[PDB]
RNA sequence: UUCUUAGACCGCACCAAGACGAACUACAGCGAAGGCAUUCUUCAAGGAUACCUUCCUCAAUCAAGAACCAAAGUGUGGGGAUC
């Protein structure tokens, strides 16, 4: 059991994201609504700055922690990694 | 001998504290002109709470409150708070190890010319289901505690006067509004107020002096 | 929701509950079954034990 | 917002303390009577601010649609007293008639 | 000649400090840092079982089952000078690593 | 007598401060401010010899006739503090007390509100002796 | 240990601040002094009398009191003087509150003006006979509670010198309700 | 040895000066080492973590040369409470 080759969903899932043996990224985009207006604007789940809805002004979300954190009352879709 | 010359007084309490006398004095006479009437002023006395006050007292038996002599009249000697203090014994009773610690001096004014400090101390507690044996707090924790202390102190005592302040020290009062504000910040296990202390005075007066004491006894 | 809450206490061990459960002015009437049971909880004063 | 003197930007200024002040409470939630009536105080003395020496809009820019002034542009318009009205409901949604509140 | 301890009778593993605070002995007033000084914490008496009976009795305020003060105070001690007092003992090669957490 | 004229038969509270140290003890008594006395009395004076002035006989020997004052001042009562050498000596207290204490209270003196009000430092600066020790 | 904490509480109620007058009296529950009272009767007369200001007593935070108050021991011969006198400070208040509330809702409605006339028109559909009742339901309410409560066993009675009591609790309770309007309950 | 009826020692109140920051303080933290514990304000720095950001071998180690370095010592001026 557990190839080296060929490993189980949980002997990956776990790690660190470059000790897979894929190396892939730990992130996606989304799509986002405000309420002052009708748009998308497509966001980064780790976005790291204050970004202003795609016309309009307002900030969709604060930049904070290691993972960004939309402003309220804005919904949101999530969007494929594919 | 000297006794011969030795007369006798009652110190006297404001009206804040239930018994109003709680001690009797020594000095000398008059005679000379030296007028010992002079020498009875600028002293201090020592009465322990829950004696000086009712009754009694709670838990209250360890705190030292402490007065001056603002003026005499009669063979009676009238007063003013000066210092409340606390028993050594009992500090070390409240503080224990593997836990974070806490102090504050803040520098408040009353509503007259009373100038303060109010020394504090706190700890933090563990919570009812922690598995860990540290209680440690970060820093920026730490800090806003004695921010939102030192703030309260200040507004609470701003636009109190001087009898009426000393009232909810003796009490307990302050207590009561402080850490029930504090907790949600970092968990408190005790906050007291260690020491109260006295700096600027305001200048002499008859009158609100002898309004704060009623009746004299 | 909570502050104006006081305690664990509901509305309550025994009767109370019992005659509100009783009957409706919706659905479900109106007598419907009697309790026997009473409840109150009651301990000596100390501390553990006496 | 009193500046030193002028009107100009005080309405901007006076603009912006409504709205910031009738969105902010957190509790319980809703806002009452003093906070609800500090951004209508507001509203009324920017109403004649635009009524009064006004029209005549200068220093800074202004407009009233659509880019940012923004309050201002929002009262232009008129979505912030629609958030005056939301807000109002709010509070008398929540208590029920009874005590001298009502 | 030996390491006769992993510690090396301290509280300091490498790579964590250089340098921990001096302390000044209870006793004779040597000198040893914080680490190296055997700490202890007393809760002292400040009466005997006997004296406090016939003080309590004429006493306002204790013997009500308010209880008479007691003294408190921590001690740190010097290697020779713990030794000495009888604190700590010499221990076999087999029970000299052993731990007891803070718990008396 | 040159006693109170308050009252009869009802506590008057002076203030007796008890230091104790492993070379001598002092019983000392005052008021309630310690701006003025009723009595000094000290372990040395009741013995002769300097070896002996801290033991327990010579403490109570001073308690005794300090008592034998007190009474004729009108001191019925007494609140007590206890104290030991210094900030830079020793928190620990002398054998002088557990002896001290144990007269007074068997002279027929009350007792009320023992404290320990000794000098304890935030820091100093050095301790006499050195690094060594005294060795 | 009994008039340290009964003059806090004074200074929690008498300069209204408010709350403190009843945290007073659950840090009040001895130990030390629960059968003197000498005065547990008059920290309990301080305790009841605090009803209405919202929030915080509504006074259904009052029955850890009873319970308390007794509260042995009872080696002595006072323990139906106690059951009878918290009983009555109760019966007292309840009155007192009864009495209050019916004289409001006699006063204004009939008069007006000009806010309860403002109110009535509106939509409002209502007199302000209808809307007055705003007071009595409440009164209702509180009265419901006290009775489903006080006549359950803490207080207690029972024994062949203490149930005797309990019946005299029943016929002041009841005829008390017949007087005003009322009733689900008791 | 030493200090005292020229009132020592002791008690209380207050002022002065210099040094230090107890307990909490730990097989804990930070710094390249030597080292660093009261509080508030302020000035520039550093490490870790987070990223579908940018650049595209710019790196490792090290004679010469350079900077830093406990306590004791030397010089000039200042301070002088404790040891």
């Amino acid at each position: 059991d557990s190839d080296l080759s060929y490993p189980t969903v949980r002997s990956e899932r776990m790690k660190h994201k470059r000790r897979r043996l894929v190396q892939g990224p730990n992130s996606y985009f989304m799509d986002v609504k405000c309420p002052g207006c009708n748009a998308i604007t497509i966001v980064y789940s780790h976005a790291t700055s204050e970004v202003q809805c795609n016309g309009c002004a307002t900030k969709l979300c604060r930049p904070t922690g290691g993972k960004a954190m939309l402003t309220t009352g804005c919904g949101f879709r999530k969007k494929a990694d594919h | 001998e000297t006794m011969s010359r030795k007369e006798w007084y009652d110190v006297v309490a404001p009206k804040n504290f239930e018994v109003r006398q709680f001690g009797k004095t020594i000095c000398n006479k008059t005679q000379g002109t030296k007028i010992a009437a002079d020498y009875l002023r600028g002293r201090v006395y020592e009465s322990n709470l829950a004696d000086l006050n009712k009754t009694q007292g709670d838990d209250d038996a360890y705190r030292k409150v402490k007065f001056v002599v603002q003026e005499v009249q009669g063979r009676n000697l009238l007063t003013q708070f000066h210092s409340m203090e606390m028993t050594s014994d009992r500090v070390y009773f409240l503080l224990r190890k593997w836990c974070t610690t806490i102090e504050a001096a803040v520098e408040a004014k009353t509503a007259d010319g009373y100038t303060l400090r109010l020394f504090v101390i706190a700890f933090t507690k563990k919570q009812s289901n922690q598995l860990s044996k540290n209680c440690y707090a970060k820093t920026r924790l730490v800090k806003w505690v004695r921010h939102r202390i030192t703030n309260l102190i200040r507004q609470r005592l701003s636009k109190v006067n001087i009898n009426e302040a000393v009232t909810l020290l003796t009490r307990n009062i302050l207590r009561d509004r402080l850490a029930k504000r504090c907790n949600p910040i970092v968990p408190l296990r005790d906050l007291r107020i260690r020491k109260v202390k006295v700096v600027r005075t305001p200048r002499f007066d008859a009158q609100a002096l002898l309004n704060a004491h009623g009746e004299i006894p | 929701a909570n502050e104006t809450k006081q305690f664990t206490t509901v509305k309550d061990e025994n009767r109370l509950k019992a005659l509100r459960n009783l009957h409706a002015k919706e659905r479900r009437h109106g007598p419907e079954r009697r309790f026997v049971k009473h409840y109150q909880n009651a301990r000596s004063h100390f501390a553990n034990k006496a | 917002s009193k500046k030193r003197g002028l009107t100009a930007l005080r309405i901007t200024a006076l603009g912006i303390l409504a709205e910031a002040l009738l969105e902010e409470d957190t509790r319980l939630p809703y806002v009452a009577t003093a906070t609800w009536t500090r951004s209508f105080d507001a509203v009324s003395r920017i109403y004649s601010l635009i009524t009064e020496n006004p029209a005549i809009a200068v220093k800074e820019v202004f407009s009233g649609d659509l880019t940012s002034k923004r309050a201002v542009i929002m009262d232009g318009l008129c979505g912030l007293l629609q958030k005056l009205h939301v807000h109002l409901q709010r509070i008398a949604q929540f208590k029920t008639g009874a005590t001298d509140e009502y | 000649m030996t390491t006769k301890r992993r510690n090396h009778g301290r509280a300091k593993p490498p790579c964590s400090r250089g340098r921990t605070r001096p302390v000044h002995c209870f006793n004779c007033g040597r000198l040893a840092p914080k680490d190296k000084a055997v700490g202890r914490f007393v809760v002292r008496r400040m009466l005997d079982q006997a004296s406090a009976r016939d003080v309590a009795e004429a006493s306002n305020v204790y013997g009500a089952g308010f209880p008479m003060p007691k003294l408190y105070m921590k001690q740190r001690f010097c290697i020779a000078c713990a030794i000495h007092s009888r604190t700590v003992r010499a221990r076999p090669t087999d029970m000299r690593k052993r731990r007891f957490t803070t718990k008396v | 007598f040159y006693g109170s004229s308050a009252a009869k038969d009802e506590l008057v509270y002076g203030v007796v401060h008890i230091y104790a140290s492993f070379n001598d003890t002092f019983v000392h008594v005052t008021d309630m401010s310690g701006r003025e006395t009723f009595c000094k009395i000290t372990g040395g004076m009741k013995v002769k010899a300097d070896r002996d002035e801290s033991s327990p006989y010579a403490a109570m020997m001073a308690a005794q006739d300090v008592v034998a004052r007190c009474k004729e001042c009108g001191i019925n009562a007494l609140h007590v503090k206890m104290r030991a050498t210094g900030g830079v000596g020793t928190r620990s207290p002398g054998p002088g007390a557990q002896a001290a204490l144990r007269a007074l209270a068997r002279a027929g003196m009350k007792i009320g509100r023992i404290e320990d009000v000794t000098p304890i430092p935030t820091d100093s600066t050095r301790r006499k002796g050195s690094r060594r020790g005294r060795r | 240990k009994t008039r340290g904490c009964l003059t806090k509480a004074q200074t929690l109620r008498a300069s209204g601040n408010y709350k403190e007058a009843v945290a007073a009296l659950q840090s009040l529950s001895e130990h030390g002094v629960q059968w003197g009272p000498m005065y547990i009767a008059a920290l309990d007369l301080l305790a009841e009398l605090c009803f209405s200001q919202e929030q915080g007593i509504t006074v259904d935070r009052f029955f850890p009191a009873f319970k308390w108050n007794r509260n042995k021991l009872r080696g002595s011969q006072h323990l139906e003087e106690g059951t009878k006198r918290i009983v009555e400070i109760a019966m007292k208040h309840l009155r007192a509150l009864g009495e209050r509330a019916h004289t409001n809702a006699k006063a204004t409605g009939e008069t007006p003006s000009e806010e309860e006339l403002i109110l009535a028109a509106l939509s409002g559909v209502s007199p302000a006979q209808r809307a007055k009742e705003r007071y009595l339901v409440p009164a209702e309410t509180v009265a419901q509670f006290l009775g489903s409560e006080l006549l359950s066993f803490n207080a207690i009675g029972h024994s062949r010198k203490l149930l005797p009591i309990y019946l005299d609790t029943a016929t002041e309770l009841i005829k008390y309700c017949q007087q005003h309007n009322l009733k689900r309950a008791i």
